[PDB]
């Protein structure tokens, strides 16, 4: 989880969610792909 | 900051304008009713002078002026500080007998018989 | 369901409740009936003390018989002279009132007063500094006693 | 009329007991009503020097309602006066600790910021639930309309009312539902 | 039922215009309280003095001290304690002996 | 209040302008003798 | 200096007091202060705020009639504006002209 | 004019007028259990209100209701027509 | 409406469902809301309308089945959240597993709740007069509703 | 910093009065 200003998907498996007031890209295959706004 | 010259187009009315304000482009009215409704403080000195020349030192007190170009030229200088209304004479100009019985209405009408009685 | 029909919802109708005013024809008859009832009360004198709202100088006074009124100016009337106040905006009794638009007729209401005293105010201080840059203002005054309020059945 | 000088004066300047119900009512619309009564501003004989205020009794203050997310966003801050003595507690947390606090603070802010405000608060009586002392009941003179219209829940809607409202659309039979 | 205000509390409002239309006539007779809207007096058992004494019972330490006496007085009349404490002699001597009186 | 409405009815915006209320004499003697005209 | 300046603030403070007392009296009958004052004017009643307060405190029955009168004129205004076109003017909305 | 027990006097007056004895009842009430209570008591004759009085105690409100009734009987109300000095007599 | 029943043998039985009230006031309306002239006249308080698009456990029905346009779907969906958070749908509660129970806390009364209460941070620094941090009330999706007030509704409190 | 509703309405009124001044000065 890196807190970045812009959230961008990095692979096909990456998906987006809106949890606890923020946007997350969560990837099960590659956990490196996780970003928080 | 300097005096400005307004383009002539501003004072050329449109057909709908005649409809809205109810003034005929022919048979133009003769006399203006001018009242100052804003202050000359914080205004440039030339505006201050024209107000004194036109007699509008007191606000909300109407003054009668000629609808002639020379008078109009000064009025255009202080267009923003005054309200111009066309004087109307429903019962005609006052005569010697009716000089003491006149009253100027808010509508712009100078009535020559002022009775202070119900219309009935 | 007719054209332009909306099922009842929070925003369907205005919050205010529309009212149905009485039909003009019947109300005019009722107005005449009410006026007659009050007029007979005046004619038979079925009322007690009266109070009137009278415009004097530049002020309005709620006035009644035996009342005292102070005017902040000279009036040109000698002391002890009876006067009639001629601008009445409202006259009231225990059970009825009459309202002018904006003034009542001369016949309906007659209010009479007397000039009791002509005096001057106490010294009022005007100071716009120093202790001597001061102006004292005394202005003429008159006191009026209110003697009678009378009405007649001319409604 | 026809009253003696003493009873007439007593009747005019008597103080009245009122009842508000705070069930599902926003605290700040209750404060507007309560603050007006407390100052005596509902009386034509009102004067700032006349001590003409009235008693206001509010019940069900536990069941007030906040619009939006004010329960979590509105914060009450206090200081004991000692280093490290600053506390900021949200509206929800303050409500749990003290059921009556939020309404009392809302009314307090509305009153004039003068010495008389503290006297007015003595006239205010807040009970978290409908329970009232026996004596307080006897004093009450008049109830007051609630400021907010309480929307009805689905269960409250009558069977006839549901029928009256039209079925805008119909589910297809080929649906699990 | 032409009047727009309910007639059930203060008086019956009747408004009429005169024929000419220059006067508004108001007939406002009073409404008396109906008998069904009253309560009986509790005849079985009283001056405001007697009520006060029972309220302000002297129980603790016989004649109470300032703090106790004032605190109880404040609760009875729904005030703060400050109202009840006295003032010095600069203030006491300033007060008018004969203030005016309008009726 | 009411200034704009008064203007539409042809009256003065301020009730103290031209009208019966101000211009009409405020009093007359009990005998009926007219009073001296007001300075205003 | 204070005495001179308070002379002019006195007149504005009493008008604030009168308005507060009028709002108190009108709300008893269900009218907000702006509606009461405006619609009384539209009936050509020129009672001022100082006199209105005296009516509210000492003449409750007469003040109640004024509230009904102001409410009736307000009710007429809604119908007149709500119904577009030529509809007969309300009974109490008739204006007495002067000349 | 000084009078003690105005109720007793009121009873005598109504008896002379062949009117039934008044019944006292509590019309309006505020803060009864407090030290500043307001009571309105109305005297009802034949279920018809003749007078109403304000008071701090029910007993006090009663004595005033009687006073507020004798005045109306003797025409000493506060809104009675003012005395006439206009008379030239 | 077809329901699956199990016995193993499992079968789905179709049952008749009530049909729409005939004669819509405004025929030719594409979406259901517009057919009845309800475009800008429903709010979260209108449970009778909203409940028609809600699953028995409080979920929203799919857009395809209801037929609502995207603009009204978003509006209907948002009001339901606000209706749920305001405690106006007591019979459409979630299907908690048999091994679970409600949180058991007392419930604070709410209305016009834009966001889920769980994830809103407190405003510790509120700000001064022309710096105030505003507390959102209502949903922006409903700005276009008919307004009966002198000026537009105060969204930020 | 936004501009109040009082401020924007009152100016438009003054503009309308000045707009009429333009017309009456053209004849
Ligand atoms: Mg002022
Ligand atoms: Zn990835």
């Amino acid at each position: 989880f890196k807190t970045k200003g812009v959230i961008k998907k990095r692979c096909k498996d990456c998906y987006k969610v809106k949890r606890r007031g923020r946007w997350f890209i969560l990837c099960k295959t590659n956990p490196k792909h996780k970003q928080r706004q | 900051f300097t005096k400005s010259r307004i383009p002539d187009k501003v004072f050329q009315p449109k057909p709908e304008d005649h409809e809205k304000y109810g003034g005929d482009p022919q048979n133009p009215h003769k006399l203006h009713i001018v009242t100052r409704i804003r202050s000359t403080k914080r205004r440039p000195y030339w505006e201050k002078d024209t107000i004194k020349m036109l007699g509008l030192q007191k606000a909300h007190s109407p003054q009668i002026h000629k609808n002639i170009p020379s008078v109009n030229a000064k009025l255009k200088v202080v267009k923003h500080l005054i309200r111009i209304q066309p004087l109307k004479l429903p019962q005609g100009l006052p005569t010697e007998e009716t000089m003491s019985s006149t009253c100027l209405k808010s509508t712009g009408e100078l009535v020559v018989q002022w009775h202070l009685k119900p219309v009935e | 369901y007719p054209q332009g029909y909306v099922p009842k919802t929070s925003l369907s109708s205005p919050p205010w409740q529309e009212v149905v005013l009485p039909d003009p024809v019947e109300e005019t008859r009722h107005h005449a009936e009410v006026v007659k009832r009050v007029n007979e009360l005046i004619a038979t004198g079925q009322y007690g003390r009266l109070f009137a709202v009278v415009h004097f100088a530049s002020h309005q006074w709620k006035v009644t018989a035996e009342d005292l009124i102070l005017i902040e100016n000279e009036l040109d009337i000698k002391c002890g002279e009876r006067i009639r106040l001629e601008k009445v905006l409202l006259v009231g009794a225990d059970n009825f009132t009459l309202l002018g638009k904006p003034l009542l007729r001369k016949e309906l209401v007659r209010v009479e007063a007397t000039v009791i005293e002509k005096t001057e105010s106490w010294p009022k201080i005007n100071m716009k500094k120093n202790f001597r840059k001061k102006k004292i203002i005394v202005n003429p005054q008159t006191i009026l006693r209110i003697n009678t309020i009378e009405i007649a059945p001319r409604l | 009329s026809s009253f003696s000088r003493a009873p007439q004066q007593w009747a005019t300047f008597a103080r009245m007991w009122y009842l508000l119900d705070g069930k599902m009512q926003p605290p700040g619309k209750l404060a507007v009503i309560a603050s007006n009564k407390l100052q005596g501003l509902n009386k034509p004989v009102y004067h700032q020097l006349s001590d003409c205020g009235d008693h206001v009794v509010i019940i069900n203050t536990r069941h007030i309602a906040f619009s939006g997310n004010k329960w979590e966003q509105k914060v009450y801050s206090s200081h004991t006066g000692y280093p490290g003595g600053f506390r900021q507690v949200t509206a929800a947390q303050l409500h749990r600790k003290d059921p009556v606090a939020i309404v009392k603070l809302a009314i307090y802010g509305m009153l004039p910021k003068n010495l008389h405000r503290r006297t007015m608060m003595q006239r205010l009586h807040l009970f978290p639930d409908e329970d009232i002392p026996e004596d307080i009941l006897k004093n009450l003179v008049e109830e007051l309309p609630q400021p907010r219209r309480v929307p009805k829940r689905l269960d409250e809607y009558t069977q006839e009312e549901i029928e009256a409202f039209p079925r805008v659309w119909t589910p297809p039979d080929d649906f699990r539902m | 039922t032409y009047s727009s205000l309910p007639d059930d509390y203060n008086c019956q409002v009747d408004l009429a215009l005169t024929a000419d239309g220059r006067t508004i006539v108001c007939y406002h007779p009073s409404v008396d309280i109906p008998y069904e809207h009253t309560k009986p007096i509790p005849q079985p058992d009283e001056t405001h003095e007697q009520i006060l004494k029972a309220k302000l019972e002297v129980r603790k330490s016989k004649q109470l001290e300032q703090g106790p006496m004032i605190e109880q007085l404040s609760k009875v009349f729904y005030t703060t304690k400050h109202r009840w404490y006295p003032h010095g002699q600069y203030h006491n001597r300033r007060k008018k002996l004969n203030p005016p009186r309008d009726r | 209040a009411g200034g704009q409405w008064r203007l539409q009815q042809g009256l003065a915006a301020n009730p103290s302008g031209y009208g019966p209320l101000t211009e009409l004499p405020d009093w007359s003697f009990a005998d009926g003798r007219p009073a001296p005209p007001m300075k205003g | 200096v204070k005495c001179t300046k308070a002379r002019r603030l006195k007149k504005r403070n009493l008008r604030t007091l009168w308005i507060n007392r009028i709002t108190a009296a009108s709300q008893e009958h269900g009218l907000k202060y702006p509606a009461f004052i405006v619609n009384l004017i539209k009936c050509q009643v020129e009672l001022n705020r100082k006199v209105l307060v005296d009516l509210a405190i000492y003449e409750p029955k007469t003040f109640k009639s004024l509230a009904a009168l102001a409410k009736r004129r307000q009710q007429e205004g809604f119908a007149a504006a709500l119904g577009d076109g030529k509809e007969p003017e309300g009974i109490f909305s008739r204006v007495v002209q002067y000349h | 004019w000084t009078v003690v027990n105005p109720m007793g006097l009121l009873v005598e007056e109504l008896k002379k007028r062949n009117i039934s004895a008044p019944e006292s009842r509590l019309t309006r009430q505020s803060g009864s259990t407090t030290a500043l209570p307001l009571y309105f008591v109305g005297l009802y004759c034949d279920r018809k209100l003749i007078a109403e009085g304000p008071g701090e105690t029910v007993l006090v409100a009663e004595e005033e209701a009687a006073r507020v009734a004798l005045r109306k009987l003797y025409g000493f109300t506060e809104n009675r027509r003012p005395w006439d000095y206009s008379k030239p007599k | 409406l077809r329901e699956v029943v199990k016995i193993t043998v499992i079968e789905g039985r179709i049952t008749e469902t009530p049909k729409a009230t005939p004669d819509p006031p405004n025929p030719s309306g594409q979406c259901p809301i517009c057919r009845w002239n309800l475009k800008h006249k429903y709010t979260y308080e209108d449970v009778l309308l909203l409940s028609q698009f809600i699953r028995p456990y409080g979920g929203m029905l799919p857009r395809r089945v209801t037929g609502l346009c995207r603009e009204e779907h978003r509006k209907i969906e948002e009001c339901v959240k606000m209706a749920h958070r305001a405690g106006l749908l007591p019979n459409h509660r979630p299907q908690l597993p048999e091994g679970c129970l409600p949180k058991d806390k007392p419930k604070l009364n709410r209305y016009l709740t834009r966001w889920a209460p769980k994830s809103v941070k407190p405003i510790y620094k509120k700000g001064h007069r022309w710096n105030k941090v505003g507390m959102a009330v209502g949903s922006p999706l409903l700005k276009d509703n008919v307004c009966y007030s002198r000026r537009p509704l105060k969204m930020m409190h | 910093r936004t501009v109040s509703f009082q401020a924007k309405e009152s100016m438009i009124r003054r503009l309308e009065v000045e707009a009429e001044n333009h017309y009456w000065l053209s004849m």
